[PDB]
């Protein structure tokens, strides 16, 4: 079902997505414990994820949400990091597998800071780090993030103590 | 879980670290589409 289309680094779409990655790196209060110590990424590949059935499922729900929120889908582009990114691109997001230990309830979590989602690519809190070197701050091993279209609709604003 | 009554998502907005951006939660897989797959390394600060 899912096809992955490589974007050329000379394409403005590639550069636009890299810019969103790079410009939303921040310092984390764990000093880099979970996601590693870095100020920027080396982007190796950016692929467009194409799946007609999953896109139709998404836009069908987006229309429902829009009609329930004064005609405003409140659609954002947000990052998602997960050890199971390969399952996600083939099967879609699945609320049956929500993050149970999230601060804002058992749901599917996304971040404006790319570096926040980077804390989850190797597991919760970075897991034990990269599979090859067991290094949460590995500079050698490849990581993967998703940059996702997310329909927020009417969003409940919860201030956090973070 | 379920979203708060009358809402479709939660915005978790850090109120202490003024540089930390928001996190968002949805409760239906159909409200997100994985549009770009980005392969990268973190870079060692120089
Ligand atoms: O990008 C983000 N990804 C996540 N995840 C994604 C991966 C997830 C934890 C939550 C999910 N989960 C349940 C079914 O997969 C699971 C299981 C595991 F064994 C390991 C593991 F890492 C996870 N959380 C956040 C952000 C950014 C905003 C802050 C929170
Ligand atoms: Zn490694």
């Amino acid at each position: 079902g899912t096809i992955l289309i490589d974007l050329s680094p000379d394409d403005k779409e590639f550069q636009s997505v890299e810019e969103e990655m790079q410009s939303t790196v921040r310092e984390h209060r764990d000093g880099g414990h979970a996601g590693g110590i870095f100020n920027r990424y080396n982007i190796l590949k950016i692929q467009k994820v194409c799946n007609k059935k999953l896109w139709e499922r998404y836009t069908h729900r987006r229309k429902e949400v829009s009609e329930e929120n004064h005609n405003h889908a409140n659609e954002r582009m947000l990052f998602h990091g997960s050890p199971f990114v390969n399952a996600i691109i083939h099967k879609g997001f699945d609320e049956r597998h929500a993050y149970i230990g999230g601060m804002f309830g058992a749901g599917i979590y996304f971040a404006e800071n790319s570096s926040k989602s980077n804390q989850y690519v190797y597991g919760i809190g970075g897991g034990t780090g990269c599979p090859v070197h067991k290094d949460r701050s590995c500079y050698i091993c490849h990581r993967q993030l998703l940059f996702c279209r997310v329909t927020l609709g009417k969003s409940f604003l919860q201030f956090s103590a973070m | 879980a379920h979203s708060p009554p009358g809402h479709h998502s939660v915005t978790g907005r850090p109120s202490v670290n003024g540089l930390a951006l928001a996190e968002y939660v949805i409760y239906r897989g159909e409200q997100a589409y994985p549009e770009y797959l980005i392969t990268y390394q973190i870079m060692r600060p120089e």
